[PDB]
Parts: structure tokens; C-alpha cells; sequence
RNA sequence: CUUCAAGGGCGGGGAGCCAUGUGGACACGACCCGAAUCCGGACGAUCUACGCAUGGACAAGAUGAAGCGUGCCGAAAGGCACGUGGAAGUCUGUUAGAGUUGGUGUCCUACAAUACCCUCUCGUGAUCUAUGUGUAGGGGUGAAAGGCCCAUCGAGUCCGGCAACAGCUGGUUCCAAUCGAAACAUGUCGAAGCAUGACCUCCGCCGAGGUAGUCUGUGAGGUAGAGCGACCGAUUGGU
RNA sequence: UUGAGGCGCCCAAAAUGAUCGGGACUCAAAUCCACCACCGAGACCUGUCCGUACCACUCAUACUGGUAAUCGAGUAGAUUGGCGCUCUAAUUGGAUGGAAGCAGGGGCGAGAGCUCCUGUGGACCGAUUAGUGACGAAAAUCCUGGCCAUAGUAGCAGCGAUAGUCGGGUGAGAACCCCGACGGCCUAAUGGAUAAGGGUUCCUCAGCACUGCUGAUCAGCUGAGGGUUAGCCGGUCCUAAGUCUCACCGCAACUCGACUGAGACGAAAUGGGAAACAGGUUAAUAUUCCUGUGCCAUCAUGCAGUGAAAGUUGACGCCCUGGGGUCGAUCACGCCGGGCAUCGCCCGGUCGAACCGUCCAACUCCGUGGAAGCCGUAAUGGCAGGAAGCGGACGAACGGCGGCAUAGGGAAACGUGAUUCAACCUGGGGCCCAUGAAAAGACGAGCAUGAUGUCCGUACCGAGAACCGACACAGGUGUCCAUGGCGGCGAAAGCCAAGGCCUGUCGGGAGCAACCAACGUUAGGGAAUUCGGCAAGUUAGUCCCGUACCUUCGGAAGAAGGGAUGCCUGCUCCGGAACGGAGCAGGUCGCAGUGACUCGGAAGCUCGGACUGUCUAGUAACAACAUAGGUGACCGCAAAUCCGCAAGGACUCGUACGGUCACUGAAUCCUGCCCAGUGCAGGUAUCUGAACACCUCGUACAAGAGGACGAAGGACCUGUCAACGGCGGGGGUCUUAAGGUAGCGUAGUACCUUGCCGCAUCAGUAGCGGCUUGCAUGAAUGGAUUAACCAGAGCUUCACUGUCCCAACGUUGGGCCCGGUGAACUGUACAUUCCAGUGCGGAGUCUGGAGACACCCAGGGGGAAGCAAAGACCCUAUGGAGCUUUACUGCAGGCUGUCGCUGAGGACUCUCACUCCGGGAGGAGGACACCGAUAGCCGGGCAGUUUGACUGGGGCGGUACGCGCUCGAAAAGAUAUCGAGCGCGCCCUAUGGUCAUCUCAGCCGGGGACCCGGCGAAGAGUGCAAGAGCAAAAGAUGACUUGACAGUGUUCUUCCCAACGAGGAACGCUGACGCGAAAGCGUGGUCUAGCGAACCAAUUAGCCUGCUUGAUGCGGGCAAUUGAUGACAGAAAAGCUACCCUAGGGAUAACAGAGUCGUCACUCGCAAGAGCACAUAUCGACCGAGUGGCUUGCUACCUCGAUGUCGGUUCCCUCCAUCCUGCCCGUGCAGAAGCGGGCAAGGGUGAGGUUGUUCGCCUAUUAAAGGAGGUCGUGAGCUGGGUUUAGACCGUCGUGAGACAGGUCGGCUGCUAUCUACUGGGUGUGUAGGUGUCUGACAAGAACGACCGUAUAGUACGAGAGGAACUACGGUUGGUGGCCACUGGUGUACCGGUUGUUCGAGAGAGCACGUGCCGGGUAGCC
């Protein structure tokens, strides 16, 4: 939810 | 939104109010059934937390131990009066009517007996300039004149401490420990620096008004805020 | 009934009422589950934010402000030198304590629902900290990040309203026989939905024709092709 | 010579392994013309049966017979007969001679299902008929339970706390329970005392089923007992912030609510406070019990005393500092006890309270004295208003001294002095825009004796096992011990006591492999690494010398740079002295003297923010927030601002030097112009402006209509920008007010852009400086600039270095084997795959081939679009929420008029209600204000909502959203696209209607007007698109007329077929008319566009109707006309969200795949042209034909219950359209150097500077430094610089939220490998007892690629300049395999030096992180 999984 | 700051304050909570427990004398005019015989002698002068400036407590013939509004130049020992024929020296309260005109006046009674409300800020002082049977014309220091009834007291002097805002704070740490002694809420985040949720001033991309600052005087209690009635800004023209 | 008038609308030569099974419709939870809400009353400041009350904490060293002193110079104002003094949101500092920059290291079914190691910042102040106390949910608190208010915050938690509503996804349990689609038209805040038609099926009625094929006859037609000294408009040249 | 045909050839390049399905095929197993015989479906024929339909018979849908060439497939769905389950009823049965259920098995039915046998079971169970219903499961990431694989697998290692070993004890059993020894670990804690919290965890005995990361005889576990003793320690009492209760008041009301009054509560470490010490004692308590001794309070008695309440105390901030002084620590010497054994050292002890008595320094004061310059301090200071000195009053310690004490304690001695001095005592100075509690209580206020002193707490833990965190959790959690020794500045490191511990609790084994975590050392080079020096390293303590720019004069500054540094001998100086400090001379060891440890790398340029400070608890510490400072606004306090529904309240124990509301953000130089719009405010003739009252009309009243007056507000006018904001185009004014001033400028703001020039580098999208036309800088939306400051952004230099060239060796913990303990993730099924193909276009399973004996160990993770998460992106839903606004609608609030309270005599007086000040007397105010009610205005402060659809995704654009015409449309009708051409939302009283008269365009001839004749089927005209119609007219002229009429229908259309409204049209009727001789024509315009529901109002004519009834008023209704919804079959309606949320969608976008190939790349055909002549050495247009699948674009097939991004990296395979290398052809080929082409993929194709870049630019090397595919190969491999979350800034846009195909700083990388795959290692089976040696089907290789030099030769060639080759040699580079004599690294084997500390010294050792550091280094590995 930030980019990365699940940064 | 959320109710913005000035709606907090209302609420009378913790931070917004004043230290009251801390602050040693309601100063008040003493009150005399008449004659004037009153009078008492300085015993000390002691710093009074409410107001910045110092106070002067004083020991009555009546045997009344009471801190009075001290003007300057009072020192311990000196006797001051309270009443119609009280001397006409500083330092001793009296009915503007015995006050001669032109004399610098200070702790000024709206209503006589009220003890005091005008002129009372370190080294501030009023100005008796008219006489009548009816009105004495009292020059506050806002510099309006106010018409006051001849029968109410005011001490003679202008509130020591004088020139207390001529130094500057110089770091926030110094506001911070005066800010500790009042009912005020600090530092102070501007409305442009907010949310839009908490201020009607907040929001956007940059910081900035999101209308014309100068808000109605029948705006509501929320919505008013930055230059309330203003008839003008700027110093320019 | 409307109506000078006329013409139209509705109705008329006795079949209903009740019961029982069953098909279907509408309201209700309405075949079942499925989610983000909204509203009410309560319970939380043992976490954390801010304030207040009462206590506690900060090895050691560095720099050396004003003030003061002695000496020299000066008419004086003062100046210079040395010393004294010990100021500071001052410096160094894993003192205690507080903080959390990099390693994007270790860990990542962890020791741990925020840890470990090294590195790093502050460390007499707008300081740190214990305990007591105040502020409560569209309300607090906020040096403001929509931060925080007990692992919960662009509106806490609990229970209730409540079986919330959804045109959206998922699922809906025994055997056989007959018939057997529509993926289209009209309307729609309608296009992931409905209604009305087309089309599928079932029932009652009617009672002798029907017409998917071909031929012929009586009619409708300007597409292919063709052509333009037949319109029209394009489109070569020569005497 | 030429025409035609058949088959083939050339043209003809692609990525793991070639293909026609494969093998393979050549007078065919190919192709073409014929021909022959066969194979081959469930089709067709045929036997029997079944169902369904129909016929005959029949009550029958029971039988029996018959017909089907014209019956037999089916999703959704309609219809119908039947099977099974529960319980009820009727009728009727079975069961202990064995019911139901269950397991295995037999028979029947198409089947749901029925039934029988056997075993089990041991008490119920059916059938038929009619009923009944919480009646049938493979599915829902379905619910609950159980279970398998996973797997004897992960974890029981990682933490600066690495901990044990040998004997022995007990025991059934011992690695971990106990004793000893040896060895270690903890030092503000791993020790001691405690608060909270826990609550019996404490002690004892007996145990091991549970718990304990293994075991256990042990235990915080199990069981049973036991254990906490107070006048003098806490509680209790007091009061603090503040809380509650009652009263009063409010509220519809209360368990609600502010004030006021009274009362109570509110502190156990850590606020205030009457009083206790020492020893002894228990398994467990202890200032509590016991012994000794002491003290306090109250009361009683007696004596004294009449004092007695004033005052003092309780009782207080921050910084600096002197004096007094105890413990401790250390020094000297004596005594007692121990240790050591070459010396003479080293360790421990040497005690003794509360209390009673007594002593008193500081401070203050008194007398004396009499200083005119002296006294005094660390410092400040002091004085004729009386200094020193002297004398004296008051007056301190938890201190000294005496007692206490032939008490106690010690085996004994049972000391004395000193220094520095925590505790404790007492002074001096400094600071505040900060002023640093209160109360109870004590004192003041004697003594003796006696009595009384109850109630509650008291165990234990207090943490890497007793608390919170689900756990015996590496986390979190307050106070006191801060004075143990060496060390040193030190409460620092390191080492060591006292005390604690070996429980940060599983062990055993392999020189112990790969691989991983922490880490040491690496030669030469030295940032070449990389986004970036990330990570690591360098430096370092103290003293001396010395120190730039700049600067706010403070600072910069430890700038920088240089030197010194140990031990030993003897000394000097400062001081009262230290076991304090500063130096001198001489001697002397090492590679090294802050020898370990502790311990800065340095310099410069630019950006930002002034500074310290604040922040996203858990990805952002920053430039963001704050700040002082600057400015503006509001308000005289019965105020401004703000809270409450009210009663009431904060600000406020406050008063303009105040405090409220905002903006800017230290200093420095400054801060231009604009009031048009918006906002705020002031004014206002006039205009506009509600309700009450008032006037008129209306109504026996009323509704209602109008008038007059007119508040705030608006119009209008003015003021105001440190108020929102603005500061251009054009010319030598225009919009809309002004038209960018100082400055700054390619900016964190500049698209173009890597701008141009310079610096710097071999090379510099970087950085800095200058220029600067600024896509789209600029003055408190603050501009410029700036010393200091900074875990902030960028860049340069010296130093340093395993970051890199390029890796090696080592150390510790794992890893691996063994004992014990023992999970989880995941699982539709099957599963030894591989190459291709196919398929919903991204297959272990389909198709074809290839390969493949089973099982097991280890590995790194290629694939299972691996595991984990119902995609956050995108769209969609008449979903949600937060936010905005001049969106819609409302609600608070403010302003204002009016009514009530409310009174006397469009302006005015009064006092009596009411308000306020005042203790009161009384004063101010006063019918106002307040309050209740209403009206107008302002009113995102707040609430509810809306903000449409279509669409090659969505948005923007458009409207293909209601209509008409041609074409599309395939000669009936119907027919789509954001299909092509293009129109309609009217206009017309004549431009309608009829009748009469008449014929038009255009051309020709005669006197572009008019007139005459002729030709003239239609090209004219007919209001408007288009298409169609029309000539004695539908056109023209003229005249007359109003049918553009009322009423009501039929039919078609709208909507083909085929339901659907309004609307339209065609054709009638009835009535009334116009014109015409009349037939007849006129239901508007020649035909197809010009249109609008319900409700509501107005309007037309007549009638019906309103609650017992008459009259009047005012309503309700039948018929119809008009008013608009163009989103046009009708809602009243704006936005943002990156803070986001949900339902879904691959129904729909971004990424990748797939199709396409316009684009892109490459080729070919023709060959104009030029190349001095010469197309074809070379270059080569136009046009034409293609291949590829790298670019772009298109499409929307695949995935939205996720197939992880770009770039880079590492590692593997491939393609050829070939850059180099080999072999060749041509040449505008003399040679040398080239240019072009051919075969060819074996090998090679490298290193760097800017940039995240891919791309590209640049430098130097080179044989050359080719391009491309592998999910734009490669995140269960890495990296995380860029795109693209949450924070922030700038520019632009926006009223605003906020936005951007703009820029910029910051910003968390999850998983234990089941299968498959491969690299290596084993165990089995097959070939069918053994040892040794071979063979070689096949398999792999790049095992070798390339360059320089010499001789050839200064030769061939050439005018010369210049300048080869074959061959033979030497070497280099890259790659490859192996090896260690040599060189080099390592080498925590080893030997030595040496710092700190401990064992007394010596000797000899331990620790300093897994070597303290330093120096050398064997083998082995490299
Ligand atoms: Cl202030
Ligand atoms: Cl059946
Ligand atoms: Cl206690
Ligand atoms: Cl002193
Ligand atoms: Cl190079
Ligand atoms: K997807
Ligand atoms: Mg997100
Ligand atoms: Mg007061
Ligand atoms: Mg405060
Ligand atoms: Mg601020
Ligand atoms: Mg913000
Ligand atoms: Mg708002
Ligand atoms: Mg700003
Ligand atoms: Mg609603
Ligand atoms: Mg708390
Ligand atoms: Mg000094
Ligand atoms: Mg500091
Ligand atoms: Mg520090
Ligand atoms: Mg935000
Ligand atoms: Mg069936
Ligand atoms: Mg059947
Ligand atoms: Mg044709
Ligand atoms: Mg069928
Ligand atoms: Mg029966
Ligand atoms: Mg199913
Ligand atoms: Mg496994
Ligand atoms: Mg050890
Ligand atoms: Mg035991
Ligand atoms: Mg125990
Ligand atoms: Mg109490
Ligand atoms: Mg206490
Ligand atoms: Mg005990
Ligand atoms: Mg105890
Ligand atoms: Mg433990
Ligand atoms: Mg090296
Ligand atoms: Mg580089
Ligand atoms: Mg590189
Ligand atoms: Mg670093
Ligand atoms: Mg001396
Ligand atoms: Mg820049
Ligand atoms: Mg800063
Ligand atoms: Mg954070
Ligand atoms: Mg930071
Ligand atoms: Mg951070
Ligand atoms: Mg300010
Ligand atoms: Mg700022
Ligand atoms: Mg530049
Ligand atoms: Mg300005
Ligand atoms: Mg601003
Ligand atoms: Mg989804
Ligand atoms: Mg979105
Ligand atoms: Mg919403
Ligand atoms: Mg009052
Ligand atoms: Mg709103
Ligand atoms: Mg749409
Ligand atoms: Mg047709
Ligand atoms: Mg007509
Ligand atoms: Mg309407
Ligand atoms: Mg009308
Ligand atoms: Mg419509
Ligand atoms: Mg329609
Ligand atoms: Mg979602
Ligand atoms: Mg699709
Ligand atoms: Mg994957
Ligand atoms: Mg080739
Ligand atoms: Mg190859
Ligand atoms: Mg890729
Ligand atoms: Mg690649
Ligand atoms: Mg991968
Ligand atoms: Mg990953
Ligand atoms: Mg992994
Ligand atoms: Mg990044
Ligand atoms: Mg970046
Ligand atoms: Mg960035
Ligand atoms: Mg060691
Ligand atoms: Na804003
Ligand atoms: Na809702
Ligand atoms: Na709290
Ligand atoms: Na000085
Ligand atoms: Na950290
Ligand atoms: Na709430
Ligand atoms: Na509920
Ligand atoms: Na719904
Ligand atoms: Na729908
Ligand atoms: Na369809
Ligand atoms: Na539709
Ligand atoms: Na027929
Ligand atoms: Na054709
Ligand atoms: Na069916
Ligand atoms: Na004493
Ligand atoms: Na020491
Ligand atoms: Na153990
Ligand atoms: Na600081
Ligand atoms: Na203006
Ligand atoms: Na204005
Ligand atoms: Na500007
Ligand atoms: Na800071
Ligand atoms: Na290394
Ligand atoms: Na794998
Ligand atoms: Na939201
Ligand atoms: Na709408
Ligand atoms: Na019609
Ligand atoms: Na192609
Ligand atoms: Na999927
Ligand atoms: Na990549
Ligand atoms: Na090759
Ligand atoms: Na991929
Ligand atoms: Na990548
Ligand atoms: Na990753």
C-alpha cells in the first residue's frame, strides 16, 4: 500500500 | 472541520487557564466609610506574579494588612493615605474630585468603589484634565478620553515598573517562563501552517489565506479569525 | 356519459361465494452468506497529547560575558595590561538521563504485532523523569505530522439500531419424461439494472384450413453490371 | 527467329532442439490426367428391447394389439411422473428364536433407491394410505470437529554475559540436584534496600502426572502443613492540583449541568509530620519477638506556675561560592590474626548506638574604642549614620567531648595521629518581562510519680523466571546505595574486591567442507567501486609553538601546520599539605612511550533554515513546525475574543507597557506601483429594503389585494494591499486598477537544455563563476544578503582505505553427523521430465517427438505465470467518508425593526418596574438594556445531499442525447459505428384560401431598363437542408376572402415486423363559412423537420359541488387554451482527496504477453542522376516489391481473489542483418593506407568522465572496442538512484479544497523449498561368484583466441615521399587446466617486545572479544 510489498 | 483554537480556549481547560493559585493579591482599593482617616505604612515590596510588576504591601491603622497597586517611587516605610482628604502626594488614593487636574493618575475606577480598573500595566498611568460638579475627564492610556463620575477613587503615580517592554525576549525561552505565568496557550502555529480541517486559513499546496483576512464582525464564533472588523490594513496611505 | 348535431367511451341475453392444494406478484430480513457506512446510549487519558500539583535527576572537563581589583598612561573622559569573577535555551562528553541519523546490517512463522548490534544527536534547560490531577469523541489534545486520545484515529471503543441497503462477487442439496430459448426492438439518471415487445413453455377456447419449397399469373424495386452527343458533375489532348 | 504452356530454380535474414503429426520417401510414399480394388462413424440398412406420441379395446393413464420414411441431442427456462428423510393419524406387520445402526458381501431397479446374506450390535423397527416439514450437498477464501502429508524437518547458536572441568555425594535413573577443587562471568549491576504491581510465589516435608526450550533425584511445578507479632517504620492527621456530597439554580427530565455556600475527600518510594537505639533469636518475622537502654503523647495525682499570646517555627526558586564537619578512602606508627617464601613484603582486624549532659563556629546585636584611609574576602564588599582591636548577649551539626558501657560485640588486639573530606551544620554573592505551596502541627510554656497508647499494613518477588507485554518474552518499568581498590579529568575504559552467579539454562562429534552471521590480516595500486566513499578506514589523550578567509567583533579556532610524550637517578618551584600541581639535570630500553584502553580526520565552494528547540509512537528529523524580532487587526473592561441548551463560565487575583485575532519569521540593506474585482470598514441626497401598528378596497367578521412609513442590509460614494491578490498585448494607447521599482536570475523557480563563455578533469547532463531576452523571478504570498549553527541537499582537494582491480588466508557462532525435544507455511487430482507445437494468444498433464531404472544426502534457488494479500493503479456502482466553494437545501450565530416585561409628563423630560456599582446609606442607568417572541440581512461556523449519460478505457474535445433529407443500406421492408454530405428549434395575415387571367429560365432577331416577334416540357419559380412534386399549375399577375374555423372521429405514423405516450399526417362526419357558373377547392404553407407529461397557475363558456339548514363570501370539479422541463417519454443539484475506504471488473486503461506493421529496422526491383569520360570503384533520387518483430502507434484476446517497476548488477544459452579475427571478389587496386562487396557466429568486442537514466555525449587505450533475443532473460539473486503512496518547498493554474504527462529534499524490499530443474554425493535393483585390466556407443570443450616485435628489408613497389609479403623466430594479452621450488598474502600454531591491572615483590601467569597492542613467522592453503 506504500509501493513495494509492502512498504 | 474541528473546532479551530479560539474555541478551545473558551472551554476554560488546564492550558488556557491562568495560574491563579500562584497569584498573590486581587489589588482593590480599600474602602473607607468616609473621613479619610485611613492610612497605613509601606512594609514591603514584593513582585506580583499576575502582573509583571511590583506590588507594595501595606500595614493599616485599623491594624489591615493588605498589597496595594504600586505606583512609583514608593518605598518602605512611607505612609500612604486613603480617603476624600487623603494628601496629595503619590502613592495615595483619593476621588478624582480632590485630585488636582493635570496630575498622572493610575488604578482608575470605572464605577466608584468598583477598587480600580484602568491604568494598572507596568508604568502606565492616566490623566485627570477636567473638573466639574459632574464629569472629571480622565485621558486613559490608550489615549481616549473616558468621562468618569468625580467620586471615583484613583491613586495618585503612575504603575511602577515602568519600561518593561523596552527589552527585548531575546529567545523563546524567556517568552516561555513569562507565557507560564499568564492564561495563555503558546507558542503560537499560524492558521496558514494548519489543515484545512482545523483552520480556515489552512490547507493548499503553499501557505497561504484562502480568502481576504478581514472577517466580518457578525461572523461566527469558528469562522472568525485573522484581521476581525478591520477598518483598514497595511501602513500605507 | 359526452352531446344543436354527429361521432365516440363504458355497460347489457343470470354465475357467483367459500374451502383446500398449487403457480406468480407487492410489502416486510423475503433463498443464504458476503462491505465500506450512518444514528443512539454508554466505557475509556493504566497507552499517548497538553496543562496543573508535589518530588527527583544531570561524572568530569572546556571556553571565560558583566561586575570587581591591582598596575601604567591621562586634566578628564577614559584607555591599555594583568588578575579576579564564573555568565551561557554555550562547547566536549555512551556521568545519569533523553533522543533516534546511517548501516537501507541482524531479525522478518522474530527474543520482539516495532526487537538486536554498531554508528549517530541532546545532555543547566522551550531540560529529563515518578506519582497525583484536569481535558472525552464531531469532542479533547496538537511548537501542526491529519499527529495523539490503551497494538484502534481524515472522527476511539463497546453494545444497540441490525437480519442496514447494494442493480456488485460467491453459493443454493434427490431421479426421470415432453417442449426448448434470448444474447434482439421501444422506453428508462438507462447502458453490470428494469419494463414493454420479439422469442421459449403451460392451460382453456375456436373449428377447417395452413403455406417453410417450386411453377405460373397480377404487382413493388434501381443494387451488381453498364453507360453518359441521356441529366449531373468530375476528367485528356489536336487541327 | 519468335509466340504459349507445365514443373522447378533465384529473389529468401532471428533468437533453447531442424522438421510435412513423426519415421522416412525420388520411373515416389511428390505433382498432374485417367483408372482399379479396398479400409473407414453412433450416418445408412437390419434383429430384439426401452421410452414418447398416436390408434383400437378399456373404468384404466391396468393389460392386449397396432402406427412413427415423415419420434428419440440440448444450456436458461415452462410442464410432468417418481425416489429418500422426520413426526402425526388410520389400517396392518416384524423384534431377545436378536430391532435400529455399522462392516463386508449377494439380488433387483434406466435411476433416485429397494432388498437379502454374514459378522458386529443388544433394543427397538416397519409397510400401505392420508398428512406433516428447521426433508436430500462436492463446492460458498462456507461453519465446527477430527486427521494425513509436510517432518523426526525449522527452533532449542547469533545478544561484549561464548563456562565450564575433575573428583565425589544422593538416587531405580544424574551433562545440567548437592559438596570440594580448578576455571570463569556481573561492578549504577548479574550486588544491597525499596515503590507500583503480583498475591502466598516465602519456609518445611513428601513427590514428578502437569509445567521447565534437553534431563532432573531439582523448582517460582503437584500435594500437605507452617509462616507476617510495632505507643516511637508506614497507614492513620494536615493541606496541594483538584474531587465528591448536600443546599441553591438550571433542565421536559435525570444517574445531567456551571456558580455560590457549607462539609468531606485528595500525598504509604517522593510534600508537611510527637517519639527507638544496640544486641540476640527462627526453617520462615523482627526499629514488631526476646535482653539492655532510651524517647514521645495523653490523662491522673502532687509540687511549682499564673504567666499565655505576640512572636517564632512548620515554610520553600535557580546559578556560583567560603567556613564547620562525620562516614569512607588513603598516609604514619603500634598491637592482634593470616598469607608468602631467595627478598621483605602483602591482606584482614584493631568495634561499641539511640539517648542524657556539655562545647560553638557562622549570622545578628550591645558596650568599649575612635580609624579622614584603614579593616576584610575565593569573590562581592565595610565604615564618623562609627572601621580595626577588646569585652559581651544571642547562637550549629546526623560533629567533638563526658556518660550510656565491669551494656554489647570480638578468636585476638580490643590504636593513636593526619590529609581529603559524602552525610549533616552554617554563611556570602549573583539572576527573574520567571518571584519559586498550603494546612495540621511544634515552639513560645517547669518538674515528680503512675496509667494509658487501641485500629490497619508487615511473608516473598521487585525482574534476561514472582510486575506489564497471551510465554520462565533479548522489550518496557520509579527511588536510594554517585565515596570499595588501581587507573585517569572523570559517576569514562580496562582490571580487581565485597556480594552475586555459572539459569541471558539442551547437549555430544567431525581441523570442523560449501554456504551464511559477526570479525582479523592482506602485496602493488589507491575511489578505478558506486546514484553517492554506502561500508570500512584515517585522525585521536596532554603540553609547547603557531593559526587564514570571513565576521553580527562574540566568533571563525582544537582553523590549518610543527614539535614534545617512557623508564631510572638526583633535584628545583607553588602550596599548610596531599598518597596535589608545574619544571630542571643526568643516565637508559624499544620498531613503537596517550606503547593496551581511552582518544577530531582536515580544507574549500554552493543551496536551505538565522540560532537552541518541535514532528509523522510503527518507512519522512527535513528546507517542514516553533522562536525572538517585524507588522496589521479588535477592544476602556457592563470591553474585544471564546465556552454553555440554561443556570452560568475561560481570558481574569488580568486592564492598552494589557490580551485577543492574524500574517511575516534573528541580524543587515530594503520593502516600488495598483482600491478595477473580492473582502473589511465608514458615509449616504436619492433608489431598494421585512414583520407589527396604521390607511384604502374586500368580507355583517375573516381569508385576501393595495398604500403609506422604512431598520439593518444592498445600490451609490469614500477609505484600505505588511487584505485576498495583480504588476500585460500592442504602438511611438487596449483589457481590467496598475503594467515589475531595488534587487535576484538557466534558480530546489528556465520548457527549449547537457543554453553560451570560463574554471576544474585525459574526459565533468555534475559543481562553481559570468552572461541571461525570466516557458512561468521579485519585495512581510516578504526581496536581496548574511557571521554563527546543522545526523539537512550538491560539488572540489589532502589524508585514508579490500569500495574496486581480485581475490586469499584466518577467528568465533551456525551449517554437517549423533542423543533428546519438536512446530508451522502449504496441499483439486495426477505428477521422471525436455524440445517444439497447439490451446482463452504465457502447458509437468493436450499433440508430436526426444529423454527417462528406483530410492536417499547436500546445495544454490531456473520453473511450478512458486507462498503470502478477494489489485492501492484504472474503470464501473444512480457505493462510503474527510475536505472545499460565489453547487443545492437548510441549521446555528451576529446585526437590525417590531411585540411583551413597560411606567409618569418625530423629537424630549421624568422615575416606579428592570439593570449595574456600593458593606450600607446611597450612586449610575432607565422604560432602554437584559430576557421571551417574531421579522429582514449576513451566515461552509455546521448538517444533509447532489454534482447525469453516450465514449475503440476514462478525462479534455465532441453530442452520433429530441427532430428532417441523400448516401452508407446489399433494386420490397428493416438495418450499426465519434459513418460521409448537411440541416430543424422558425418565418409568414399573406408568404394562407379561392377565383380570374396567364407561362417560366436561357438563347435569337428588331427599336444587361422597358417594347415587338421567334425558339423554348421546365434548366424558372414554389420562405429554409436534402431529396421528391408541379406548366391552360402546385409557378406569375390580379381580385376577392379568412378553412390558419368549431365539434367529433376513422386510419397510418411515432414504435416495419411487434407492445408503448406526447407529437405529426392522411381520410371522414356534424356545424358554420369563403370563392366559383359549376363540378369543386379550402381540416394553413406542394411533401418529409419547426417539439413537451403529471402537479400548479392564468385564461374561455356552461354546468356540477363544499359535512343539519337558508343567505353571502371563499373554495372543490367536468372541457379546453397558454406558461418547461433541448439530459427533449420531464430529479430542484458544484468540486477536491496522494489521508483515503468498499463492492466488483481483465465487461475497461497503465506494465508484460498476443494480433497488426501505418511507424521503426533491414532488403530487393528499376536505375534518373554524379562520379573530369564513364549508372553500376563509390554515392545514388523517384516509384515499385518485400523480410523482421528492436522502436512507436493501433486493438482490447489473456491476467484486476496482483504474473512485483525502470536502470544497473551478476550468471547462463542463443540470433546474424559481421565491429575485429580467417578465407575471398572488385577498386577511382603501384606500394603503404583504404573504400565497397562475398563466405563465415570459433573466439573476441575491454577501462573510464557528466547523467538514476536506457539512449547519448566526451577521453585514453584497442585487432575491434557490432548490434539483438531469452516475461523490454535475470527482485522465493542483489541494488533501490528514477517513475509512483503518506511530509515539505518553488513555479504555473485554481475563489478554494487542491492540481500538474513541471522541478526539488525525504521516504521499511516479506517466505524454514512439497514438486520439478540442474550441480555434486550415496544406497539399491537389473545385466546373472570374484579380483585386476580394458573397450567406447554416445556426451563435453574455445582449450585455445588475439596482438606486438625481430630477421625477411629500408628490400619488392615507387620520381620521391613512403613502404609491404611468404617463412622462421622472440615475447604480450584474454581465456583455460594444474601446481607452491621461487616471490608474495595469511598463518587469534609459535617466539619475542611492551602498556593497564590482578595474583605481595621476583619468578611465572590470567584478563583487556573471542590475539590488549606491537615485531617476526613454520606447515598448509593460496
Ligand atoms: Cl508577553
Ligand atoms: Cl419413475
Ligand atoms: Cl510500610
Ligand atoms: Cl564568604
Ligand atoms: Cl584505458
Ligand atoms: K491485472
Ligand atoms: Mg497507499
Ligand atoms: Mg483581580
Ligand atoms: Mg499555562
Ligand atoms: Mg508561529
Ligand atoms: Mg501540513
Ligand atoms: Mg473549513
Ligand atoms: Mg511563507
Ligand atoms: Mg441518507
Ligand atoms: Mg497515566
Ligand atoms: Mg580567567
Ligand atoms: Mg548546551
Ligand atoms: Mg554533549
Ligand atoms: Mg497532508
Ligand atoms: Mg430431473
Ligand atoms: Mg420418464
Ligand atoms: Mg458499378
Ligand atoms: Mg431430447
Ligand atoms: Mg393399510
Ligand atoms: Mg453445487
Ligand atoms: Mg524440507
Ligand atoms: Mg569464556
Ligand atoms: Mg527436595
Ligand atoms: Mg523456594
Ligand atoms: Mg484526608
Ligand atoms: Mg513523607
Ligand atoms: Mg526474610
Ligand atoms: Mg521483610
Ligand atoms: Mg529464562
Ligand atoms: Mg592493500
Ligand atoms: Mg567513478
Ligand atoms: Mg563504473
Ligand atoms: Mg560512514
Ligand atoms: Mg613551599
Ligand atoms: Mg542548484
Ligand atoms: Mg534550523
Ligand atoms: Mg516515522
Ligand atoms: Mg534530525
Ligand atoms: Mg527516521
Ligand atoms: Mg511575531
Ligand atoms: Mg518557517
Ligand atoms: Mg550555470
Ligand atoms: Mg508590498
Ligand atoms: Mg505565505
Ligand atoms: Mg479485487
Ligand atoms: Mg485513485
Ligand atoms: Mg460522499
Ligand atoms: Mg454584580
Ligand atoms: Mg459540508
Ligand atoms: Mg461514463
Ligand atoms: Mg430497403
Ligand atoms: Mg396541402
Ligand atoms: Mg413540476
Ligand atoms: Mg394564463
Ligand atoms: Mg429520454
Ligand atoms: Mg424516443
Ligand atoms: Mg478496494
Ligand atoms: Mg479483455
Ligand atoms: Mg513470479
Ligand atoms: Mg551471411
Ligand atoms: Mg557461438
Ligand atoms: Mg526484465
Ligand atoms: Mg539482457
Ligand atoms: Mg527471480
Ligand atoms: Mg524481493
Ligand atoms: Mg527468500
Ligand atoms: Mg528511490
Ligand atoms: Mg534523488
Ligand atoms: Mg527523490
Ligand atoms: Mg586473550
Ligand atoms: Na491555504
Ligand atoms: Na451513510
Ligand atoms: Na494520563
Ligand atoms: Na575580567
Ligand atoms: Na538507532
Ligand atoms: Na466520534
Ligand atoms: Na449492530
Ligand atoms: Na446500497
Ligand atoms: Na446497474
Ligand atoms: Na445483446
Ligand atoms: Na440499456
Ligand atoms: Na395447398
Ligand atoms: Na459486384
Ligand atoms: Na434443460
Ligand atoms: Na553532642
Ligand atoms: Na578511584
Ligand atoms: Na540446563
Ligand atoms: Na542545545
Ligand atoms: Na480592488
Ligand atoms: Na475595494
Ligand atoms: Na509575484
Ligand atoms: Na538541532
Ligand atoms: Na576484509
Ligand atoms: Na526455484
Ligand atoms: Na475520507
Ligand atoms: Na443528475
Ligand atoms: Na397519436
Ligand atoms: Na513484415
Ligand atoms: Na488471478
Ligand atoms: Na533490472
Ligand atoms: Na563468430
Ligand atoms: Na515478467
Ligand atoms: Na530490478
Ligand atoms: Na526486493
Amino acid at each position: 500500500x506504500t509501493x513495494p510489498f509492502x512498504x | 472541520g474541528r473546532r479551530i483554537q479560539g474555541q478551545r480556549r473558551g472551554r476554560g481547560t488546564s492550558t488556557f487557564r491562568a495560574p491563579s493559585h500562584r497569584y498573590k493579591a486581587d489589588l482593590e482599593h480599600r474602602k473607607v466609610e468616609d473621613g479619610d482617616v485611613i492610612a497605613g505604612t509601606v512594609v514591603d515590596i514584593e513582585h506580583d506574579p499576575a502582573r509583571s510588576a511590583p506590588v507594595a504591601a501595606v500595614e493599616f491603622e485599623d491594624g489591615d494588612r493588605r498589597l496595594i497597586l504600586a505606583p512609583e517611587g514608593v518605598g518602605v516605610g512611607d505612609e500612604l493615605q486613603v480617603g476624600v482628604s487623603a494628601e496629595i502626594a503619590p502613592g495615595n488614593t483619593l476621588p478624582l474630585a480632590e485630585i488636582p487636574e493635570g496630575v498622572p493618575v493610575c488604578n482608575v475606577e470605572s464605577s466608584p468603589g468598583d477598587g480600580g480598573k484602568f491604568a494598572r500595566a507596568s508604568g502606565v498611568n492616566a490623566q485627570l484634565l477636567t473638573h466639574d460638579r459632574n464629569v472629571a475627564v480622565v485621558k486613559l492610556p490608550s489615549g481616549e478620553m473616558k468621562r468618569l463620575d468625580p467620586q471615583c477613587r484613583a491613586t495618585i503615580g503612575v504603575v511602577a515598573g515602568g519600561g518593561r517592554t523596552d527589552k527585548p525576549f531575546v529567545k523563546a525561552g524567556n517568552k516561555h517562563h513569562k507565557m507560564k505565568a499568564r492564561g495563555t496557550k503558546w507558542p503560537n502555529v499560524r492558521g496558514v501552517a494548519m489543515n484545512a480541517v482545523d483552520h480556515p486559513f489552512g490547507g493548499g499546496g503553499r501557505q497561504h489565506p484562502g480568502k481576504p483576512k478581514s472577517i466580518s464582525r457578525n461572523a461566527p464564533p469558528g469562522r472568525k479569525v485573522g484581521d476581525i472588523a478591520s477598518k483598514r490594513t497595511g501602513r500605507g496611505g
